[PDB]
């Protein structure tokens, strides 16, 4: 295995010499895209050659013919996808396919779509691709409400679910463009989630998530029958939840947020021993949750002072 | 849930003596020749975390300010070595570097500032090179070269924030452009750059404080993001970001120093990414400049901005106000 080292250094810093030698030369052709080849393959994140890269297709471009170019753009398609599987964190490579698909007369957008999902299948929290999913998404001009049903699916199928919830808090406001969701679309994807946790109490994503839809709203005082009743529904199934898994601590804290939600006064003596329990709970998170519950406190004093 | 399991005989002291060996010693080997393409970086890691142990001296000086001199290119952008391609990630180590050195003149200036100039675009955002790839990692690269010259009036600065709270998310975090999802790295990025624009008041650091101090595994180190693993360079970010908000107290200080100290190797020198794992100096800076956030007595106070020894950024009167 040593030795091997030895061998690929040697090739490697040959081929990047020879690479090198090439480029200050002038000769930007094939030679040039076989030596990178060899190199990007073991080393994507090497940037000055994927630079070299785009200059030799830039210059072979304007002295060949269209058959000619449409061909060696086939073949960048595939060397790139033969490099993403290998390593499809890079950095590099997701741009050159970008920089290279941006360019195209006559893109297969709907192919790199495909991609994407075939990426997102190996990896469903890879966010490069997820970044281009969007990037080609926008190119193709897709609309919010396709995007959000290819979230749906990969919420319910497996874990693995921050990317997907995230694309949704994006994708939700595009269907409802304000200059703070409605409430009806509020009120399902609290359903939504609620769901999402109680199928699966450790999946931190969708703790994350109903944090923010629950203060995606209008207000306490401005509190329909029907949030009322939801939110008050919630927050006895969560108490169900705590005595099922009594260590769970995103159950604990999202009760605390549920009477906050519902009414801060009425609830007071609840909140601080739920903070209690909280703490006992997660105590590397103590100081937290100290200046969590003295906000809460210093809003109280602020409530109980507004009183006429 | 995901985590590391801390074995009982993981180091559990500070080996700064070890530690500076390995960073004088290193390129003294198949890893050095296939990171060229971030010499600029590995150099300027070294130095910075020579500098925050008292040991910059150790480094031959003359020898660098000759290999950065030589990195500039006729455009004004520095490459990350000899031969390869201007980019803003290694102007901004170029010139944490020379500012290290109190040696900015060994590069023309004025020349860097036009190459950060023409490097924004339309929206405030700033492309890493000619090619195009957007990224707030380079917003940053941006106003920290440009801060540290004392010459951030030359981008659009209005702009360029507009650009980067258009990345911030339902989570409180930010990504690479708009609409990408929460990363720490980002983070670090993005309060950095908050910091050095002012703009500090636009975060809403309880719920971003959150979403980092959940960051912290029952092993003690922090991830980046979640349901990942936690890393020494992870934790770096994670308490940059917080200490720059005003939620360091935020996370179990003694649990995350026990995880940075057994990332050390006791015999080489040198921090891994996590435990028992092959030492590198980009982790050792980290996990160095981690520690001394945490208020470490032996290692100098370190800039959670610029990641560059306090003692510095007084020097040139470039000193971010944070929210506390
Ligand atoms: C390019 N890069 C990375 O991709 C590392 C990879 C890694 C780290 N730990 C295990 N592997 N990842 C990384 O730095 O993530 C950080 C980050 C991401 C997005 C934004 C900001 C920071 C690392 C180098 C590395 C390569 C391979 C293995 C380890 C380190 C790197 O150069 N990071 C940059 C991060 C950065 C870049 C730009 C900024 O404006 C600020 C920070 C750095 O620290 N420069 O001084
Ligand atoms: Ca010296
Ligand atoms: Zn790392």
């Amino acid at each position: 295995k040593r030795l091997e080292r030895e061998q690929k250094l040697k090739l490697y810093q040959s081929a990047t010499q020879a690479v090198f030698q090439k480029r200050q030369a002038g000769e930007l052709d094939e030679s040039v895209l076989e030596l990178t080849s060899q190199i990007l393959g073991a080393n994507p994140d090497f940037a000055t050659l994927w630079n070299c890269r785009r200059e030799v297709l830039q210059h072979l471009e304007t002295e060949k013919s269209p058959e000619e170019s449409a061909a060696l753009v086939k073949a960048e398609l595939g060397f790139l996808e033969s490099c993403l599987r290998v390593n499809p964190k890079s950095y590099g490579t997701w741009h050159h396919r970008c920089w290279l698909l941006s360019r195209l007369p006559e893109p297969n957008w709907a192919r790199e779509l495909e991609l994407c999902a075939r990426f997102l299948e190996a990896d469903e929290r890879n966010f490069h691709c997820w970044d281009y999913r969007r990037f080609v998404a926008a190119q193709a001009a897709v609309a919010p409400a396709e995007e959000l049903a290819f979230t749906d699916s990969l919420i319910t199928r497996n874990f693995s679910n921050y990317s997907s919830w995230h694309y949704r808090s994006c994708l939700l406001p595009q269907l409802h463009p304000q200059p703070r969701l409605p409430e009806n679309v509020l009120l399902k994807e609290l359903e939504l989630v609620q769901n999402a946790f109680f199928t699966d109490p450790n999946d931190q994503s969708a703790w994350f998530y109903h944090r923010w839809l629950l203060g995606a709203g209008s207000g306490r005082c401005e509190l329909s029958v029907e949030k009322s009743t939801v939110l008050q529904s919630e927050l006895e199934s969560c108490k169900e939840l705590q005595e099922l898994e009594p260590e769970n601590k995103w159950c604990l804290l999202t009760i605390i947020l549920l009477m906050r939600a519902l009414d801060p006064l009425l609830y007071e003596k609840e909140t601080l021993q739920y903070f209690s329990t909280l703490k006992a709970v997660d105590p590397m998170r103590a100081a937290y949750l100290d200046d969590l519950r003295s906000k809460f406190l210093l809003e109280n004093s602020v409530l109980k002072m507004e009183y006429a | 849930q995901k985590d590391v399991t801390i074995k009982s005989d993981a180091p559990d002291t500070l080996l700064l003596e070890k530690h500076a060996d390995y960073i004088a010693s290193y390129g003294s080997d198949y890893e050095y020749c296939m990171s060229e393409y971030l010499r600029m970086s590995g150099v300027y890691w070294g130095l910075t975390v020579m500098d925050l142990m008292g040991q910059l001296h150790r480094m031959n000086k003359e020898e660098i300010l000759v290999f950065i001199k030589s990195c500039q290119h006729e455009c004004g952008g520095v490459s990350a070595s000899i031969g390869h391609d201007p980019h803003l990630l290694y102007t901004l180590s170029a010139v944490q570097i020379l500012t290290l050195y109190d040696s900015i003149h060994v590069i023309n200036v004025d020349k860097v500032v036009a190459y950060v100039q023409s490097l924004q675009k339309e929206d405030g955002s700033f492309a890493g090179d000619i090619w195009g790839e957007i990224d707030t990692r380079f917003s940053f690269c941006a106003v920290a070269t440009l801060a540290l010259l004392g010459k951030l009036d030359a981008i659009n600065v209005e702009k360029a924030i507009e650009f980067v709270l258009s990345c911030m998310n339902f989570d409180g975090g930010f990504g690479c452009r708009p609409g990408s999802e929460s990363h720490a790295g980002q983070i670090y990025c993005c309060t950095g750059f908050l910091a050095i624009t002012s703009q500090l008041h636009q975060v809403n650091s309880d719920l971003l404080g959150w979403w980092l101090c959940e960051r912290q595994l029952p092993s003690g180190g922090l991830n980046g993001r979640p349901e990942k693993l936690p890393d020494v360079c992870y934790s770096w970010w994670v308490l940059a970001s917080l200490k720059i908000i005003g939620r360091l107290h935020w996370i179990d200080r003694e649990k995350l120093r026990s995880f940075i100290l057994a990332c050390q190797d006791e015999e080489t020198g040198g921090f891994a990414d996590r435990p028992g794992d092959m030492v590198d100096p980009f982790h050792t800076l980290f996990g160095i400049a981690g520690l001394s956030l945490l208020g470490e007595e032996q290692i100098k106070p370190v800039s959670p901005v610029f990641c560059m020894p306090e003692e510095v950024l007084q020097r040139v009167n470039v000193q971010p106000e944070l929210v506390s």
